[PDB]
């Protein structure tokens, strides 16, 4: 899931750290300057059929932007449905934010 | 070195006013006569600025190696409140380290004795402070002076003169833990000898003297702060409840 | 002479008068540095090079410490270790925690030397906070995040000493010291983008390459700049099929760690107006076509015309490699044509210098010869616009020696003082026999640089015999064993290579014949008089520009970033470009387009692998086989027969020497397609210091932003 | 709130013209001859002060004029004028009050803190601004070199020294009244008896007649 | 917005030249 | 030829033709009772004339000791098999052969152990590409699995270029016993 | 490369990543803190119990006893809750890393393992009620897959395959690693070298691993669970968001990685399936020049012909289960 | 064809660790190196050698390997610096005549 701030801005600033550390090269990021001059991603794809669910992407984030929700129930029909683009990962964060914020609140001291 | 490549890349010498101004007399009166005054390596007379907490502050010229005691209550009317009401003397100006009461009792004012006392004569701008003044506030106003006078050319002074200035305002309030005092000691050792010019030592020496002779004072103010807010502050000035209040607190401070 | 000394035990042999950091490099010892740069003046500000020297109570700054005949240097002693951690702690106390949002991330010297010589954790926790400084508007190309400044002074030293553009400074004092023009100004220097590479940190970044890539994800290719005649050595960093940025690579013989702004920013013009499929002009509209039936309509048109001798004409553009010149030379020859023109005006007539001796048209005292030049006469050349990196090398020698510069031509805005002698040919004859001539006659290693802009002057035949007759009159000074004071300066990367393979018009007779068929081989700067209107025009290139506008066929070739072409720089050095990406769309390698249209016209050029075509180039000129080297000219005295003997009766007209570069930003098709050069011109014209001038970002008059870049 | 970058202003913009008056260039000429002829860039410091004493502060136009007199890039002059504190790059009051707050003044005699307190309450302004009538701009400064005469406050070019809360007020008021009649301008130096720096309770030394050349070595 | 001691006319003298600059005029290296 | 010692590890460097004698001595000596092969593998160094380093790791349960034996091989230069001494070494040499191409003279049944049946190449060679040269799929028209040249929907992104421009480990520290250093000549 | 080790022997995950961490830590020349030493030895024995629950009960499921399998997979189901509390994975934790462990254990886990501990012996005893004295079980493992002590060594056998023929040898006792030198435990060594001995040795290790876990709970020291050096292990999130040096060390560890000094090491541990070792060549850079895994089952399957020769096929299915065989281990 | 060369130091930084070893890499071809994936926009490839590079200690070690494997190879000779003594003292050399430069630290 891709999360926001309380304001509503995306937390992601396109550092690409989660792309460098990916053990399976499952993340593809393309960034540029947004209309307002902010450093933001234009592409954010996660191959759910390449990913090993290690959690490394979320340990490396400096802004808690990428997380792994507790959702394990999302079998799909086609594997095209398993190519998450930035429109799906943001939609996931909007959906799961209370539970994401809660899990972060529990584990942050240990992180 | 400027004796070769100095002003406009020409051979030059820089000498202070008072050193230059005494040359014509020593020529016409003789260097032996000059060497009559002072100790073996501390000859001559010299001009002393006696400022601060004395009854009559002024400037008078006097023979080198005059004892500090002999000087202030004979040429300046005495320290305010009497000798026993002295606390500390900055002997050579802001750059030289502060010198407490019991070291300044039998101290001669020259180059060698002050260097022996882990201090200096500097320009003998003898700043004398009373027993009824905030010593720590006096030294934090100097580390503020040195923050404003740094040229900014080199790293250890342009960054360090501000870092120590921010630390000194904290120790003024007591907003720290006593381990910060040791951290400030070795921050200054990181400054000496690493800078292009001697303005680096100029702000490291005063702090080192204050830690060396007034560490009980600083830890008391921390204790007074640690009493008031409810615990020893984190290193950096944040209060003990900082993590409770949901602030950035790295493990260790 | 050589002093000898020990560093960490080991003896190093370094010349006397050099700095210790130079001997540490020679001894195989890594010394951390931020302020010191090999090509900039010594500054002792960073304090990261502090080493322990025997008989010295303090650590010394190795960068500023001269080497002495017997000193001992410990670079790994406990004195050195605590010195480096203390400096690394100070350099990071006020540094912004902006590594995820910094463009210097992953390629930062502050990060790497913090990992290698610093402490693992930091002790700065002030409630009072860190320093913060406002950003500065210093033109369109450079984005500023000044909180990151570590005060190395590398850019003020570069802009003041190498670029000759003293508008960057350091205002303020102490911790509040700041880098930038006090009053916002647009840094006006064709070398200003070098400040971005010089910055140890990302306080000076490039607005085009704003947040697009991370250094680790870039494929690095060592190639050549073809946007000028100097052949500058570069690194092309690409992520897949898109070139991200172009950086400078070291070559002390050519460009020395520096590239100009055109060669660094014009790469965004490589993805904007590309020819990606064959085009045929049908009923006045360009229709798409396949290769098999665009090469056919080339042949059908050629058969219909049935051209006579020299009626098939070629014009070679300024980005054309030598492989396709040799191939198009052959196919031209098998068609009975020697009509081999060049893009510039006067290029369809024979040139005032010949091509018979290599020394006729080359920069003979090589680019490295300036480092010892004593007097220089510039004729018909604004070198700041025509050869930017070369211009800087002239100033470096001028600033450190008693160098005298005089120019005949149009006055320009120079980064070095120069005497102006005149603008026409008489002002050359009057100069060469005037006061400045005896400077050339007296001063050892004299240097006369003749701009390629006089070759297109009508009086070039008179200009070229004027120069060389002075050279021949003044040998043993101009023409010694190892020196040649005659130098012709190319401004397009294709001219020296065309001259080397003899790709020129041979005689006035072939020049006056009207062609029925013109192959514009990457040619876009042709004069209208050199293409007859009714002719049959084939355009082979990579960018849709003037050439494709008039074509009857358009054939898409490759840009220099996806071919391994051979190019010859103005000094005669034969270099090879490396393809960084592949061909886009249906484009084809340029020499292969020629070789295929040989089948369709029935005269197949023999070679059909590029290895074979390089064997053919070896027959035309063997120097073309020698790579990354200049081959010296042997019969350098034979040059009189073209320059003076065949230029004897010259019809002088007296027209003054003309400027060749109206717009340094808009010189070629890659540049003209570039959005970044669009902003560089517009900012130059209106004098706008704003970084977001035609770019994304919030403004006073754009509260909302803008997604257009370049407009 | 001193800034180290130029803020464009209707009173500080490059388009406003500056030129040294038909009387100043005489001062300029004498200053220039005191340095090597090619090192005239040494004169940048004197002309910036001359420029700001004719205009009021070191304006961007003032600095730019001093650049062309000395054939310098103007950015070389901006770095100087931004480095040295005495140059004012923003308009100031008629009287630029400079109170020293360094340790010796903070302890010397009565502390400087009352002197700042007296200035603040009498001038009705805080640190670094000017008074609404635009006559007094008050800032605090580092040691001014009159430490044995602590506390001291210099105004334009003069040192009103050895100050007390009562004495600093009247020194400031008469200065305000000095805008009309120069007769009421307060005398410089210290108050309360001391001439320059002597002992305040009788001279401890230098009482006998001075010794002349009579005691000189005979060989010379 | 408050008035400042800024020269109004181009030939106005906002601050006096003072003693030091006044004595520079009298300087002459030639002995008298 | 030589021996190295790092911390608790003693390595012996041997000639390829000495394989049978050396391992016999280390198997059947009363002070060298190294009766297990733990592992035999290869490392590839294409900058050497002999590309392949053959590493054997041996265990002595009697003396609670370990020893490493290194030899070298080439694309054409074979190594003696030691399945005459250790039955457990048989499959290990099949792996080294299968993965590197090294050929073991004397081995019974030196066949591939890991790769597919008609596989061409030696994947642990450093010239061999990570994704190989071929891929497989099911062909509906041919009713079988067929073998094709390799295409990748996403090309593999190799982030090696992000290695620090600065060396990060340094030279280390020498830690030889004084019993194995040359005596120094005392002065005078 | 550390997650690759979870997927070698996929029933013994945290001990696969232990041998890779111990190898890298040896080239790093670092000493990991005491708390991570005990965390690793506790979760290495929780792992050993987990593997033996798979190995023993799947072996008896092949032999045709089907009920002990289900009972002990609830015991397996409970012991994977402890994996998912320290990490967030039921199978591939990635928890053990060079320099210690990724995260500190949660604040009520050592109580929950003790509550599991109080009853786990009763689970072994009831599993032992069904197999140990059962004559059908005895008559399907006695004399089956018999290897001599001399041949087990010559065949590269380790672990209970080595130990069931009467060779007393455990890597934990002979080359102690982690907190094993700090714990008291015994080593079951068989007599007749057959499948019945290797079954009885594995059941005894159930009781010995439980005896170690209880000792680890009582000696759990306080302090970092991660090597206290940010050039090697990632800084805390709170430091990275507050201190300059910490964000630099955070950034470079997740992009370039830490450099390992040059050299090679062969490192072995006492894995649940035998001896597991890795040979790592380092080039002084941030990526391994060569990683070679020594898998105990690879050597065991190589000696299957020498051991099953002359036996029946119903005998060979018993020999397959007594050799602890996960084929992701064998093929790497 | 493969290119054997010594990588140039980055313009962006002063570390030279990556310039110390010779690299052998494969040249990009005109087709098959990268194309855009129609579905996700990813970059697809047919070049099996695109991510493979070899490191060698000497130039002749790389040439020996190239000829052993039958590669076509182009060797690029390193570009090296030209030594020149640099002196902090020059920053303050004296000009008898016109300055022609205002050094600004
Ligand atoms: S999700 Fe986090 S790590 Fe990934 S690109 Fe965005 S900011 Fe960087
Ligand atoms: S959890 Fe998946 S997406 Fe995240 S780093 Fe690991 S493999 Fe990549
Ligand atoms: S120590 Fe001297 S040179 Fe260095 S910053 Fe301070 S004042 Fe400047
Ligand atoms: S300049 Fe370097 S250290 Fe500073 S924020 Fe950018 S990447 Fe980090
Ligand atoms: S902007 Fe960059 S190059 Fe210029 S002084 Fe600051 S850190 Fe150095
Ligand atoms: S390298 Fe010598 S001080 Fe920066
Ligand atoms: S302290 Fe105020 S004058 Fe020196």
């Amino acid at each position: 899931a891709l999360r926001r701030y309380p304001s509503g801005e995306e937390r992601c600033i396109a550092c690409k750290l989660c792309e460098a550390v990916c053990p399976a090269q499952a993340i593809t990021i393309e960034a540029e300057e947004r209309a307002d001059g902010s450093r933001r991603t234009t592409r954010y794809d996660i191959d759910m059929t390449k990913c090993i669910y290690c959690g490394f992407c979320q340990e490396s984030c400096p802004v808690d932007a990428i997380v792994e929700s507790p959702n394990a129930e999302y079998a799909t029909e086609t594997r095209e449905e398993l190519l998450y683009n930035k429109e799906k990962l943001l939609a996931n964060g909007d959906k799961w934010e209370p539970e994401l914020a809660a899990a972060i609140r529990a584990d942050a001291p240990y992180r | 070195f400027p004796a070769a490549v100095g002003l406009f890349g020409c051979p030059s010498t820089v000498a202070n006013v008072e050193t230059v101004s005494v040359a014509p007399t020593i020529c016409r009166r003789g260097g032996a006569w000059f060497a009559s005054f002072g100790r073996e390596r501390n000859h001559g007379t010299k001009l002393f600025c006696i400022s601060g907490h004395v009854n009559n502050p002024c400037t008078v010229e006097e023979e080198m190696s005059i004892p500090m005691r002999e000087l202030i209550e004979k040429h300046c009317g005495g320290v305010r409140g009497g000798w026993d009401n002295l606390l500390a003397v900055i002997p050579g100006g802001s750059s030289t380290p502060i010198l407490p009461k019991h070291i300044c009792d039998d101290q001669l004012m020259d180059f060698d004795a002050l260097k022996d006392s882990q201090s200096g004569l500097g320009t003998a701008a003898v700043i004398v402070m009373d027993k009824s003044t905030d010593v720590v506030r006096a030294i934090s106003r100097l580390s503020h002076f040195y923050r404003h006078e740094s040229c900014g050319q080199c790293t250890p002074c342009r960054e360090g003169s501000k870092w120590t200035d921010q630390i000194m305002k904290r120790f003024e309030k007591g907003m720290g833990r006593p381990r910060e005092i040791d951290m400030l000691q070795e921050l200054t050792k990181q400054v000496e000898g690493h800078t292009i010019c001697a303005l680096g030592e100029a702000f490291a020496w005063p702090i080192q003297g204050l830690i060396r002779h007034f560490r009980p004072e600083l830890e008391a103010r921390m204790k007074k702060f640690a009493e008031e807010t409810g615990g020893q502050a984190l290193a950096g000035g944040w209060t003990h409840d900082s993590r409770q209040k949901g602030r950035l607190v790295s493990p260790g401070m | 002479a050589e002093v000898e000394l020990t560093i960490d035990g080991k003896k190093v042999s370094i010349e006397a008068g050099s700095a210790l950091i130079q001997a540490c490099e020679k001894a195989g010892v890594v010394v951390p540095r931020y302020c010191y740069h090999e090509k900039l003046a010594i500054a002792g500000n960073c304090r990261m090079c502090l080493v322990e020297v025997e008989r010295s109570p303090k650590p010394v700054a190795s960068c500023a410490w001269p080497v002495q005949a017997g000193m001992v240097v410990k670079t790994n002693s406990p004195l050195t270790h605590k010195a480096r951690e203390g400096v690394m702690e100070f350099l990071l106390a006020n540094h912004p925690l902006d590594c995820p949002i910094c463009d210097q991330g992953g390629e930062c010297d502050l990060q790497d030397q913090s990992m290698r010589y610093g402490a693992d954790r930091g002790r700065f926790h002030e409630i009072g906070g860190k320093r913060a400084v406002e950003d500065k508007n210093i033109g369109p190309l450079i984005k500023t995040s000044m909180n990151r400044c570590i005060h190395c002074t590398r850019c003020v030293r570069f802009m003041n000493d190498i670029a000759g553009a003293p508008e960057l400074g350091s205002t303020g004092r102490g911790n509040d010291l700041q880098i930038g023009t006090y009053l916002e100004k647009n840094l006006d220097s064709e070398l200003s983008g070098n400040v971005i590479d010089l910055c140890p940190v990302g306080a000076l970044t490039s607005k085009p390459y704003a947040f697009r890539a991370r250094p680790w994800e870039l494929k690095r290719t060592e190639s050549i700049d073809v946007l000028d005649g100097l052949g500058s050595n570069i690194r092309v960093d690409s992520r897949g099929l898109e070139v991200m940025r172009i950086l400078p690579r070291l070559n002390d013989d050519v460009n020395e760690e520096w590239i100009n702004d055109k060669t660094r920013f014009a790469c965004d013009g490589l993805k904007t107006q590309r020819l990606t499929m064959p085009l045929v002009r049908r009923d006045g509209k360009f229709e798409p076509a396949t290769w098999e039936q665009a090469l056919t309509e080339i042949a059908h048109a050629y058969q219909t015309l049935a051209p006579k001798e020299n009626e098939f004409k070629v014009i070679a553009g300024q980005l054309v490699e030598v492989e396709s010149l040799v191939a198009m030379k052959d196919l031209a020859n098998r068609l009975g044509s020697e009509n081999l023109a060049l893009d510039f005006p006067g290029g369809s007539q024979p040139l005032a210098h010949g091509v018979d001796i290599r020394s006729n048209y080359l920069f003979n005292s090589k680019i490295w010869g300036i480092e010892e030049a004593d007097a220089i006469l510039l004729v018909g050349t604004n070198p700041r616009h025509e050869a930017a990196v070369l211009n800087a090398r002239i100033r470096k020698q001028w600033l450190r020696s008693d160098l005298e510069i005089a120019a005949v031509g149009q006055p320009w805005e120079s980064t070095f003082d120069y005497e102006h002698l005149g603008t026409d040919l008489a002002a050359l004859k009057n100069a060469l026999s005037g006061p400045f001539g005896e400077k050339l006659k007296k001063a050892k290693r004299p240097m006369i640089i003749v701009g390629s802009g006089v070759t297109e002057h009508p009086d070039a035949k008179a200009f070229y015999e004027t120069v060389w007759s002075f050279v021949e009159k003044n040998a043993s000074n101009f023409l010694t064993e190892e020196w040649c004071g005659y130098n012709v300066l190319q401004r397009a990367a294709s001219r020296a290579g065309a001259f080397e393979v003899g790709f020129v018009v041979p005689s006035p007779e072939v020049a006056a014949t009207k062609p029925k068929f013109v192959w514009l081989l990457g040619a876009d700067e042709f004069d209208p008089a050199d293409v007859p209107k009714d002719a049959f025009i084939v355009y082979q290139g990579h960018h849709g520009d003037r050439g494709a506008e008039i074509a009857d066929i358009v054939l898409p070739g490759a840009a220099y970033t996806e071919k391994a072409g051979t190019y010859v720089n103005t000094e005669g050095r034969v270099q090879m470009t490396r393809a960084a990406t592949g061909l886009p769309g249906a484009a084809r390698t340029d020499w292969k387009i020629i070789r295929a249209v040989s089948e369709f016209l029935g005269v197949p050029l023999p070679y059909d692998d590029v290895a074979q075509l390089r064997d053919r180039m070896a027959e035309i000129s063997p120097a073309l086989a020698a790579y990354d080297v200049v081959e010296p000219v042997a019969l350098r005295h034979l040059s009189k027969v073209q320059l003076v003997d065949q230029n004897k009766g010259a019809k002088v007209t007296g027209e003054p020497l003309k400027k060749v570069v109206e717009n340094f930003y808009f010189t070629d098709v890659i540049s003209r397609s570039s959005p970044t050069m669009a902003r560089c011109s517009a900012a130059k014209e209106t004098g706008d210091p704003r970084t977001n001038f035609m770019a994304p970002g919030m403004e006073e008059d754009r509260p909302m932003g803008q997604i257009a870049y370049g407009a | 709130d001193t800034l180290m970058v130029h803020r464009n202003t209707p009173e500080n913009n490059p388009d406003i013209p500056f030129k040294f008056t038909p009387e100043n260039e005489k001062i300029i000429e004498q200053i220039l001859k005191r340095y090597p002829p090619q090192y005239k860039k040494a004169a940048v410091m004197p002309l910036l002060d001359l420029g700001q004493r004719q205009h009021g502060f070191c304006s961007i136009s003032v600095m730019n004029e001093v650049a062309r007199i000395l054939e310098m890039p103007p950015m070389r002059v901006y770095e100087v004028a931004s480095f040295y504190t005495m140059y004012n790059r923003t308009p100031v009051g008629k009287f630029h009050v400079q109170a020293c707050t360094t340790t010796p003044c903070q302890l010397g005699g009565c502390g400087s803190d009352a002197i700042v307190k007296a200035i603040k309450e009498h001038l009705g302004i805080n640190q670094g601004e000017t008074t609404p009538d635009g006559l007094f701009t008050f800032i605090e400064v580092e040691c001014l070199g009159a430490c044995v005469n602590a506390p001291m406050v210099q105004i334009n070019d003069d040192y009103y020294e050895d100050l007390t809360p009562e004495t600093i007020k009247q020194v400031l008021t008469a200065l305000k009244e000095s805008v009309n009649d120069v007769s009421k301008a307060p005398k410089p130096g210290p108050q309360s008896g001391r001439q320059s720096c002597e002992n305040s309770a009788g001279l401890t030394s230098l009482t006998s007649e001075p010794w002349g050349p009579e005691k000189t070595r005979p060989d010379l | 917005r408050p008035s400042f001691a800024i020269a109004r006319s181009p030939n106005e003298q906002v601050f006096p030249a003072g003693a030091f600059y006044e004595s520079i005029l009298r300087w002459n290296p030639n002995p008298v | 030829q030589q021996f190295s010692v790092w911390k608790d590890e003693l390595t012996i460097y041997i000639c390829p033709t000495g394989v049978i004698p050396v391992f016999s001595f280390l198997k059947y000596n009363t002070n060298a009772e190294f009766t297990q092969v733990s592992d035999i593998t290869a490392v590839d160094f294409p900058t050497r004339e002999m590309r392949f380093e053959i590493v054997y790791n041996l265990l002595s349960v009697r003396h609670n000791a370990r020893i490493r034996v290194k030899t070298y091989a080439d694309e054409v230069t074979p190594v003696p098999s030691i399945t005459s001494l250790y039955m457990g070494a048989n499959w290990y040499e099949r792996e080294v052969y299968d993965m590197f191409g090294v050929l073991f003279v004397g081995h019974p049944d030196l066949r591939r152990i890991m790769t597919d049946y008609g596989f061409e190449g030696h994947p642990l060679r450093k010239d061999f590409p990570l994704t190989g040269y071929t891929e497989i799929r099911y062909d509906e028209e041919k009713k079988r699995i067929v073998v094709e040249p390799l295409e990748l929907t996403q090309a593999f992104r190799n982030f090696e270029g992000g290695s620090s421009a600065w060396d990060q480990v340094g030279p280390g520290i020498d830690r030889t016993p004084d019993t194995f250093k040359l005596p120094t000549p005392k002065p005078e | 490369a550390l997650p690759y080790f979870d997927r070698l022997d996929y029933v013994s995950m945290m001990t696969n990543e232990q041998v890779f961490s111990l190898a890298v830590e040896k080239l790093l020349n670092i000493e990991i803190p005491p708390r991570a030493k005990f965390i690793r030895t506790m979760f290495g024995e929780i792992t050993r119990i987990l593997n033996h629950l798979m190995s023993v009960l799947s072996h008896a499921m092949d032999v045709g006893a089907l009920t002990p399998f289900l009972w002990g997979f609830e015991e397996r189901e409970k012991l994977m809750e402890f994996y998912e509390r320290v990490s967030g994975a039921r199978l591939h934790a990635a928890y053990v890393r060079p320099g210690g462990v990724h995260q500190d254990i949660p604040v009520g886990l050592l109580d929950d393992i003790y509550q599991w501990a109080t009853q786990f012996g009763d689970r072994i005893d009831e599993t032992e009620e069904m197999l140990t004295d059962n004559r059908i079980w005895i008559n399907r493992l006695k004399g089956v897959g018999v290897v001599s002590a001399a041949d087990a060594l010559n065949l590269s056998f380790t672990g209970v395959m080595l130990r069931g023929s009467g060779v007393p040898w455990d890597v934990r006792k002979s080359s102690p690693y982690d907190a094993y030198d700090q714990v008291e435990f015994d080593v079951p060594v068989g007599i007749n070298g057959d499948c019945y001995d290797r079954y009885l040795c594995r059941m005894e290790e159930f009781r010995q691993s439980l005896r170690i876990i209880h000792q680890c709970l009582n000696k759990m020291p306080a302090g970092p669970v991660r090597y206290e050096d940010y050039k090697i292990t990632p800084p805390p999130r709170a430091a990275m968001k507050e201190n300059m040096e910490a964000l630099i060390h955070h950034f470079l560890l997740f992009t370039k990685g830490y450099a390992v000094p040059p050299g090679d090491t062969y490192t072995a541990i006492e894995a649940p399936k035998g001896e597991m070792g890795v040979y790592v060549v380092s080039d002084g850079s941030e990526r391994p020049y060569r990683v070679h895994i020594r898998a105990p089952g690879f050597a065991h399957l190589s000696g299957f012909d020498h051991i099953t020769r002359g036996h029946l096929l119903a005998d060979a299915v018993a020999v397959i289960g007594t050799m602890d065989l996960v084929f992701g281990e064998v093929d790497r | 064809t493969v290119r054997i060369y010594k990588p140039a130091k980055p313009a962006t930084q002063s570390g030279e660790k990556n310039t110390q070893l010779w690299r052998m890499d494969w040249d990009v071809l005109g087709k098959g190196h990268r194309w855009e994936n129609p579905l996700m926009g990813w970059q697809s490839s047919a070049d099996f050698m695109q991510g493979t590079h070899l490191t060698f200690k000497t130039k002749e070690d790389a040439i020996a390997f190239a000829e052993k494997q039958g590669y076509e190879y182009f060797v690029q000779e390193p570009n090296e610096r030209h030594f020149r003594p640099k002196a902090y003292a020059n920053n303050f050399l004296y000009s008898p005549g016109k300055l022609k430069h205002i050094r600004t630290k």
